[PDB]
């Protein structure tokens, strides 16, 4: 009934837990798919137009 | 706690030491050994009898500081089983400590004697240096050494039987057993081939066994102040810890010579 | 290259091992975010919610499985981390065939540079000594205490191997965007490798310290074309 | 004698010159002497 | 590089004595205590003609495989049947391991000079742990290194089976040879004391700090004596180690108190690290002098010899000391080890061939 | 390890010798330090424990200290309607009902 | 509640007097020869002739 | 007579504390000053303040950096903290050697007349704290400087060495009637753990000093390499004191910061054995790694291995310590006061500033970081952000049970904003610094640089008047600190729990865990005469 109470600091604890991982890895997938990724996207195709001109030459 | 007239003595066995005067001089003769050496060294002063009278204060003062441990110790009569326990534990961490000293420079004689370097030609006792032979007075420095170490046994298994002369002769023979050693050592520097800096290896070589000579001379004070102490009736057959620091000073020098005799005398190559 | 003014980051790369730095950097920020993040916010529930708080739970103080849990997680962490840093210490480096030589040595307050190679029978090799230019001597657009009177000229696509040395006291060989760093001490050689895929110029300073002129000691280096290398080595 | 003003080395009421003297020459000694010993290097190299 | 292959046989090593004599923090006791030691005395004759077949580094770290899955097994073990089992494959791991590294460590260093500062290094895992808190710290440090070891041994150039080049000389072949066997007798007599001291000390006589100056002078003496026994020949040190491991034997039944077991303890453990590493490079040269150049079934050898000790010595130890008492036991194991000192003397100069 | 009817056995006993208020108070500030609530039968000794030392004030912080353990506003309704013979037998007022 | 307040308007005359402070020692600046614009204006032509900063950016304008 | 037997001529333990203080407070104050006036010089390009000199800069460098890590730092957390508060924690009336206490005191004196003629009698010492060789020798620093400067860090490792052996001795067989040494608090076991490096460490250091010394006086060319010898021998005889130093700095700050989250937050430590293991493991594993400041002298390839290897290991028993501060603080009620304030600001900025020390231990990563303000900018956010910290929350914790009187909390919270808001200025653009790529001990820098250090150059004078801002709370709590107990509630020790009553708890109003809070508050002279009881 409503005054059996056992467990309640636990399921906060499993809470606190399982919100400050998903935070830490949403806070980490944006270093590495919008910092990381582009910049070696941009550094390569830097280079294969730098071959292609000397091709050309 | 319930005995009769408990008030009247101390509740608890640890030694409150009286107000002394001697950290403060102590300090004082270092700062005046400090600043000599470092400006004589370069100039500034010219004289050098202000670095003796450093020394000189430096040294009293510790003999200042031993007479009042030995006043507590004998005449008041506060040194009581807990005490005793404190001082062999003081002492063996001093032990510890002057030990690593000869670690730092035992690494500091693999480190070239392992992979010497190109202005040398490699090679080991490098080339117009030469060596101290090893079957001459290091022989005899180290077969002196081993007996000394086996006269203080017989001094310490004489006070425990209650013989008086039996100590004496014993501390005796030690101590003349010592002073060999220096007058040996002090004449192996004066018919060397080689000193302090005519290479890596003679710098290192009289950087070692020099550290020696001077923890050696340290043996014949500290001997001499257990035969004048045994003399004048302060020791019984069960307090006396001057001649346990005494002999546990000396087994260590023993045991470290024993390390400077392979290494330093005998592997060259 | 040349620093930027209001720079967060770092130099833009022209050999192989600086982008394998940058890229073995970035492999490491995730996990160290992660980690701050899931800190700050245990911190923040701390303070938000348990703050003035009537009841005190003073009996939970043991704790079996949670004690696992931040003893094993973070050596995981570590593996992850240890295996791309020992490939990239054993990997990249002069496997096969370097293709020259050139030995800086650093003497007190400049730098001497000799190409080792191209020996005529009476020892005429090619040397030369690079100093700063001062404040006073600058013509219009020089960079001030980067910028030196004479310049390490060196191809692309060839794989160079630097020797360096000192004469007086311990030096430091830098150029940031090459990804070279090692000492200079006055009594053994020590060498490195670098590759360079594009021209240009790059800018490096001295780095352990040596006395008053410490600020002034440029490295500068031009990676011109072959045959530009070829009708300038006929010159010097 | 055991009070609260019983263990410190300097005497801080009932005095003759106030405390604020010796509070204050303490630190404008404590960061007055680096000064003095760059004012002097500097005169002994030429430099103003 | 070589230097890692000196990493990874410390670590194999270091792990071996881990794991043998510390079971206890982490008669049924008689046969439970020496059900490792036996079955690496059976096993260890096979690796070494393994070795010879496909090659050293692969039963390296398949004996840490099976190191490992045996711990695992053993950490969750409550049947008397299973944990014997576990037990069994722990000890058939660690023969594997240190076999293996012993005879690569022979192998890449070709000089004689440096062969033997290198296992007076390697030797001295044998003490850490005997003297090794929470201990998950040293665990993934001993991971990474042995991560970096597979990454250059398997990743960076492959490996194949690969035979060696040569066909060395079988098993009975060396045991027919005198030199090989007195030289291992001089490490099975040695440790034989050391091995029999232990369980007869609680019988006798707070438990670590008896057993520490020997873990303290053991690394001293190995890497010291590693590097001056080419100079002072071999068999000197030899004899005069059994000589010094004898005295302080017959040194321990005139103590009296705990605190008198310290002095003779460090004369115990420098002096069989004189023994060890003036010896155990030794096997390797004479092999180098009249036989084909392959390492393994020597080494073999040499591990027999070294585990013979602890094998025999608490089941013989507790009989004897049940039956005539502990200053007689340390008596005669002094006797035997100053009267076998002698005839270490024949090493001075093996006929070549 | 302590199971909900060891708990709520303990603390009875416990609440039935007490005998002066310091240790009323001492029992009740560790009753409410677990994860367990107080059930409605010990929460009855506690307030003849509070009669037996006549004190107030501790009859009325009992209450509202149950506003702060429980999670919900429905179940401190339903521990209200459970404990109202125990309340208006003594004459315990609730904290909302002074105003103080 | 009067605490809060006061401890928020002591930080902020704390961090006022050391800009005053600081502002003093930036009027007063030996400003060498090459920061002017230019002069960091003739370095850009320098910059681009021999192409540097390909990926991110070069500009060595900061007045 | 009486003041020079009391003060002077001293065997009182509690009583050399109070002068280690105040000789703290000196040289935390010389020190300050010599970094504001490094920072104002780096501040936009040119030679500003030093016309152009580039010595009287490096001078002001080494002993600005002397003069914190070894006459303030280690003067506080192990005379002022340790003297004081050891004794009375395990049960003992004094120390074991009092003389060697006195000795251990006075020899500073004469170690700070020695480093401030170290920068007067020449163009000075200029050879950065690391005294390296082949710069420090006769054909550069060719006088009375160096010499004088190295005779300085004997005198206080002779002072370091006897009071550690106090220390070790006094805690073994000074305790009372009922402690194993399994029921002491933490302070103790950091004492104790400090106390075993500071044996283990310095016969290297006093070693290769001298070695240095013979090097320079008498020829002997150990360390030249026209000889036979060379450099970096002594690299590795610094550096095997250095990182044991570095924990001998920060092992005292953390038993510190658990008393007062087991006292603020009403709660006992999360696993106390398992931070005195952590402790033992973190001591232990400091000595096994000291080649991390040197990979760019040349080593092996499979030597970097072993120390990127043994160097990232030190971050799990850290994070148990970590993780056993935020499990003591979870469950408890929390209350804000000036110590809490400072113990919340560490276990944040020891994270962040140690989260570098990760990117830094990889050989790969570390041919861009070295000799970069990178280092400076990892360094700082650890010793300024971490240790000095955790000082002033000690300060603020036990003043008045030392002292007797109270002192004003506003004042306090607003030194406490100052030192947070300019100490993350400072610090922080020197990692952008570092990724650009500036180098270390430069005067003038190219004009790139100059923006981050205008900004670098605006937070040391916030800090400054923070400094003088703690000199008038010390002078507030000195005068009229009898009436600075009733303006608020930050006085009591502990708060009334939920059902305690006011009235029970003026009559039993302090609960506490050691000794410490239950003495009157002056501690008297001789405060045990018949001995404590432990069940
Ligand atoms: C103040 C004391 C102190 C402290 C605490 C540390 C901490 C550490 N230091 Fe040391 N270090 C110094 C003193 C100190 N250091 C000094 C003074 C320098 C400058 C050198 C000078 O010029 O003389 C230096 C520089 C320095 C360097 C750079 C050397 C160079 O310039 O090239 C390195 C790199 O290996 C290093 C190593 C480490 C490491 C790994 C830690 C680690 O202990 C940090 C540990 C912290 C954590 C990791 C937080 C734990 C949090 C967790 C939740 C764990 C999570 C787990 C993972 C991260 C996997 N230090
Ligand atoms: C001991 C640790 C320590 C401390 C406290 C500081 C304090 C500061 N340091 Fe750091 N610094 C070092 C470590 C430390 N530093 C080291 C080791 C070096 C030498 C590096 C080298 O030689 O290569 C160095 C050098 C150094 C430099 C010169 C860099 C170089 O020349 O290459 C700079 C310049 O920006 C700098 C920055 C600062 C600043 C702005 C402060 C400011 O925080 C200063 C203001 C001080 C305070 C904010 C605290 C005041 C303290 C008290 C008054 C409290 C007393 C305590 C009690 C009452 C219990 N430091
Ligand atoms: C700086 C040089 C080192 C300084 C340290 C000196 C050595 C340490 C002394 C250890 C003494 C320990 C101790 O307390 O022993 C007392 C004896 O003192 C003593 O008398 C010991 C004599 C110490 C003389 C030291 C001489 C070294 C100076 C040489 C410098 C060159 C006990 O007295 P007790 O209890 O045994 O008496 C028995 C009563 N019945
Ligand atoms: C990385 C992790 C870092 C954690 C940072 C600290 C977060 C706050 C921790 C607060 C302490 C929590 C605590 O001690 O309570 C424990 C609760 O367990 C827990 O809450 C964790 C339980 C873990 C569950 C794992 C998944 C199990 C389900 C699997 C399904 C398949 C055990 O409380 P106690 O037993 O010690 O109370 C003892 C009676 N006085
Ligand atoms: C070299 C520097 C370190 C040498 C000190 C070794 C001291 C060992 C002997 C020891 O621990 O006893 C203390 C000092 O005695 C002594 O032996 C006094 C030696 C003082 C040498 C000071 C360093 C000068 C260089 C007792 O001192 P205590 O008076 O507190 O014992 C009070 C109760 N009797
Ligand atoms: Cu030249 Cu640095
Ligand atoms: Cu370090």
């Amino acid at each position: 009934s409503l005054t059996r109470i056992q467990g309640s600091v636990k399921r906060r604890i499993l809470t606190d837990i399982s919100v400050g991982l998903t935070l830490g890895f949403g806070f980490a997938s944006y270093w590495w798919w919008g910092v990381h990724k582009p910049t070696v996207a941009h550094r390569e195709n830097y280079y294969i137009e730098l071959a292609k001109k000397k091709k050309a030459e | 706690m319930r005995i009769q007239n408990r008030e009247n003595l101390q509740l608890f066995p640890f030694h409150l030491v009286t107000n002394s005067p001697w950290p403060l001089t102590t300090s004082l003769a270092l700062m005046s050994l400090a600043l000599t050496l470092g400006l004589t060294m370069h100039g500034y002063i010219g004289n050098h009898l202000w670095l003796f009278l450093a020394i000189s204060l430096v040294l009293s003062s510790i003999f200042l500081w031993v007479r009042d441990v030995v006043i507590e110790g004998t005449y008041l009569g506060d040194h009581t089983i807990a005490v005793r326990k404190g001082l062999n534990i003081g002492f063996m961490l001093f032990v510890l400590s002057e030990i690593l000293i000869f670690a730092a420079l035992f690494w500091s004689y693999f480190h070239s004697a392992m992979g010497p370097t190109i202005e040398i030609g490699c090679q080991w006792p490098p080339v117009g240096i030469t060596s101290i032979k090893p079957t001459e007075l290091p022989l005899l420095n180290t077969i002196i050494l081993l007996a000394s170490g086996a006269t203080v046994t017989w001094a310490h298994h004489s006070i425990l039987y209650k013989d008086r002369q039996g100590t004496l002769v014993g501390l005796f023979i030690t101590t003349l057993l010592i002073i060999l050693f220096v007058g040996c050592q002090v004449l192996e520097y004066t018919w060397a081939t080689f000193t302090i800096a005519d290479s890596v290896f003679g710098s290192i070589f009289y950087a070692g066994t020099g550290l020696h000579f001077i923890h050696m001379v340290m043996l014949i004070v500290m001997l001499a102040i257990c035969y004048a102490r045994m003399y004048f009736y302060h020791f019984t057959s069960n307090h006396h810890l001057g001649l346990e620091t005494t002999i546990l000073y000396l087994h260590v020098l023993d045991i470290i010579w024993l390390f400077l005799y392979i290494v330093f005398y005998w592997w060259g190559c | 290259d040349v620093p930027t003014p209001w720079g967060i980051f770092f130099q833009d790369s022209a050999t192989p091992n600086m982008e394998g730095i940058i890229e073995l950097h970035n492999n490491i920020m995730f996990y160290l975010v992660l980690i701050l993040t899931f800190v700050s916010y245990i911190l923040y529930t701390i303070i938000y919610n348990y703050s003035n708080a009537t009841i005190v739970h003073k009996y939970m103080n043991h704790g079996q499985l949670i004690e696992i849990v931040w003893t094993t997680l973070p050596a995981v962490i570590l593996l992850i981390i240890a295996f791309p840093s020992f490939i990239l210490l054993y990997l990249c480096d002069e496997v096969i065939s370097p293709a020259m030589t050139i030995k800086a040595i650093g003497l007190q307050w400049y730098w001497k540079y000799e190409y080792s190679d191209f020996i005529n029978d009476d020892g005429e090799i090619v040397e030369f000594e690079s100093y700063v230019i001062p404040e006073e001597l600058l013509e219009d657009g020089q960079l001030r205490l980067l910028d030196v009177d004479a310049s390490v000229v060196v191809p692309v696509d060839t794989h160079i191997r630097f020797i360096v040395s000192s004469a007086d006291v311990i030096h430091d060989f830098c150029v940031p965007a090459l990804g070279v760093k090692v000492d200079a001490s006055p009594g053994r050689l020590n060498q490195t490798s670098a590759l360079i895929q594009r021209e240009g110029v790059y800018y490096g300073q001295c780095s352990e310290l040596c006395g008053v002129m410490h600020s002034a000691m440029p490295i500068k280096i031009e990676a011109v074309s072959l045959y530009e290398f070829i009708n300038w080595l006929d010159e010097q | 004698d055991v009070g609260p003003y019983s263990n410190l080395p300097f005497k801080v009421k009932n005095r003759r010159v106030p405390y604020a003297v010796p509070h204050f020459l303490f630190f404008a000694i404590g960061m007055g002497i680096p000064f003095f010993a760059c004012y002097v290097q500097l005169k002994r190299s030429g430099s103003i | 590089s070589r230097k890692l292959i000196l990493f990874i046989v410390f670590l194999a090593l270091l792990l071996d004595n881990m794991l043998l004599t510390v079971v206890v923090p982490i008669v049924q006791v008689g046969l439970l205590f020496a059900s490792k030691a036996t079955v690496q005395l059976i096993t260890n004759p096979f690796i070494g003609l393994l070795t010879n077949r496909i090659g050293y580094p692969i039963p390296i770290f398949a004996g840490f495989c099976i190191m490992f899955v045996s711990t695992i097994m053993f950490a969750f073990s409550s049947s008397y049947a299973f944990l014997l089992i576990a037990r069994s494959l722990q000890g058939i791991g660690s023969s594997c391991s240190s076999v293996a590294g012993m005879g690569m460590l022979a192998s890449v260093y070709t000089d004689d000079e440096e062969r033997g500062n290198v296992m007076g290094i390697a030797l001295g895992g044998l003490a850490m742990g005997v003297l090794v808190g929470k201990t998950a710290p040293f665990l993934v440090l001993a991971a990474l290194v042995l991560l970096d070891g597979a990454i250059q041994l398997f990743v960076l150039q492959p490996s194949r089976v690969q035979p060696e080049s040569q066909k060395g000389t079988p098993l009975t072949t060396l045991l027919k040879d005198p030199y090989i066997l007195i030289a291992a007798g001089s490490i099975c007599f040695a440790n034989m004391g050391i091995a029999m001291l232990e369980p007869a000390l609680p019988i006798w006589m707070q438990l670590g700090v008896a057993f520490l100056p020997a873990s303290i002078s053991y690394l001293i003496g190995t890497n010291i004596f590693g590097i001056l026994a080419h100079k002072m020949g071999r068999w000197l040190c030899a004899l005069l180690g059994m000589i010094i491991v004898g005295v302080s034997i017959l040194c321990i039944p005139f103590a009296k108190n705990i605190y008198g077991l310290i002095a003779p303890n460090f004369g115990v453990g420098f002096a069989i690290g004189m023994v060890d590493s003036s010896m155990m490079p030794i096997m390797g040269y004479l092999v180098d002098l009249r036989h084909v150049s392959v390492y393994g079934s020597v080494y073999a050898i040499a591990d027999v010899a070294f585990c013979m000790g602890y094998a025999i010595g608490p089941s013989a130890g507790g009989a004897i000391a049940k039956a005539i008492g502990f200053p007689w036991l340390m008596t005669i194991i002094g006797i035997i080890d100053i009267l076998f000192a002698p005839l270490c003397f024949f090493l001075r100069s093996p006929p070549a061939k | 390890e302590e199971t909900y009817e060891e708990f709520s056995q303990r603390y009875e006993k416990e609440f039935d010798e007490a005998y002066d208020l310091f240790e009323v108070q001492r029992v009740l500030n560790n009753c409410f330090s677990y994860d367990i609530v107080p059930s409605p039968a010990v929460i009855g000794k506690a307030l003849n424990a509070c009669r037996r030392v006549n004190d107030y004030a501790t009859a009325v912080r009992v209450f509202e200290g149950l506003k702060h353990k429980v999670e919900t506003k429905e179940q401190y309704d339903a521990y209200l309607e459970e404990l109202k013979d125990v309340r208006e037998e003594l004459g315990i007022d609730l904290k909302e009902e002074l105003f103080p | 509640k009067e605490d809060k307040l006061y401890i928020f308007w002591g930080t902020v005359i704390g961090i006022v007097i050391s800009a005053t402070i600081f502002g003093a020692f930036r009027y007063n600046r030996n400003v060498p020869k090459t920061m002017n614009r230019e002069w960091q204006a003739a370095s850009d032509e320098y910059l681009k002739s021999k192409n540097a900063e390909p990926f991110t950016g070069y500009s060595q304008i900061q007045s | 007579m009486n003041y020079i037997n009391r003060w002077l001529f001293s065997t009182n333990a509690k009583d050399i504390a109070v002068l280690y203080f105040i000789f703290a407070l000196f040289c935390g104050l010389l020190g300050s000053i010599m970094s504001l006036i490094l920072r104002l010089e780096l501040s936009a390009p040119g030679n500003q303040i030093l016309m152009g000199n580039h010595q009287l800069f490096n001078v002001v460098a080494t002993a600005h950096a002397v003069l914190m890590v070894f006459f303030l730092v280690m003067p506080a957390a192990i005379g002022f903290f340790g003297n004081y508060l050891l004794p009375l924690m395990i049960g003992a009336s004094d120390m074991s050697f009092a003389r060697l206490n006195n000795i251990s005191f006075w020899l500073l004196p004469p170690a700070l007349v020695s480093l401030l003629a170290s920068a007067l009698i020449e163009n000075g010492a200029g050879t950065g704290w690391t005294v390296y060789p082949p710069l420090a020798g006769v054909q550069s620093h060719s006088g009375p400087s160096v010499d004088l400067a190295i005779f300085a860090l004997h005198l206080t490792s002779i002072s370091s060495l006897l009071g550690a052996i106090n220390f070790i001795t006094t805690t073994l067989n000074m305790r009372t009637i009922g402690m194993t040494m399994s029921k002491l608090p933490l302070f103790v076991w950091a004492v104790v753990f400090t106390s075993i490096l500071l044996l283990l460490s310095l016969p290297v250091l006093s070693a290769g000093v001298t070695l240095l010394l013979l090097d320079r006086n008498f020829n002997t060319s150990f360390f030249e390499p026209a000889g036979g010898g060379d450099p970096i021998l002594y690299q590795h005889l610094f550096w095997f004191f250095g990182h044991p130093e570095v924990y001998i700095l920060i092992i005292p700050g953390f038993g510190i910061i658990s008393h007062i989250v087991s006292t603020y937050s009403k709660k006992p430590v999360f696993g106390a054995i398992g931070m005195v293991y952590a402790m033992g493991s973190i001591g232990f594993l400091g000595l096994l790694v000291w080649s991390h400041h040197m990979y760019t002298v040349g080593l092996d390839v499979d030597s970097r291995a072993y120390f990127t290897s043994a160097t990232m290991v030190i971050a799990v028993p850290t994070g148990i310590k970590i993780f056993s501060w935020l499990a003591t603080l979870y469950g408890g009620s929390i209350r804000y006061t000036t110590p809490m304030l400072y113990a919340f600001a560490f276990l944040f900025l020891f994270t962040v500033g140690g989260l570098s020390g990760v990117v830094l231990s990889n050989a790969s990563l570390d041919i861009a970081f070295h000799d970069t303000y990178y280092v400076i900018g990892h360094f700082h956010y650890v010793l300024s952000l971490g240790a000095v910290f955790s000082l002033f929350a000690g300060y603020y914790y036990w003043s008045p049970l030392i002292t007797g009187l109270y002192y004003n909390n506003n004042l306090a919270n607003i030194q406490f904003w100052l030192l947070f808001i300019g100490t993350n200025v400072t610090f922080f653009p020197m990692h952008f610094l570092g990724l650009n790529g500036m180098p270390r001990r430069i005067p003038d820098y190219p004009d790139a640089f100059a923006g981050w250090n205008a900004i670098s150059s605006f937070g040391s004078l916030i800090s400054i008047i923070s400094v003088i801002l703690f000199a008038y709370v010390i002078y507030d709590q000195l005068v009229n600190g009898l009436t600075n107990k009733q303006l608020s509630t930050n006085s009591l020790f502990k708060n009334p729990d939920f059902i305690e009553s006011n009235i029970i708890f003026n009559d039993n109003s302090i609960k506490s865990s050691s000794i410490d809070f239950l003495l009157t508050s002056p501690p008297l002279p001789h405060t045990f005469n018949t001995p404590a009881i432990q069940s």
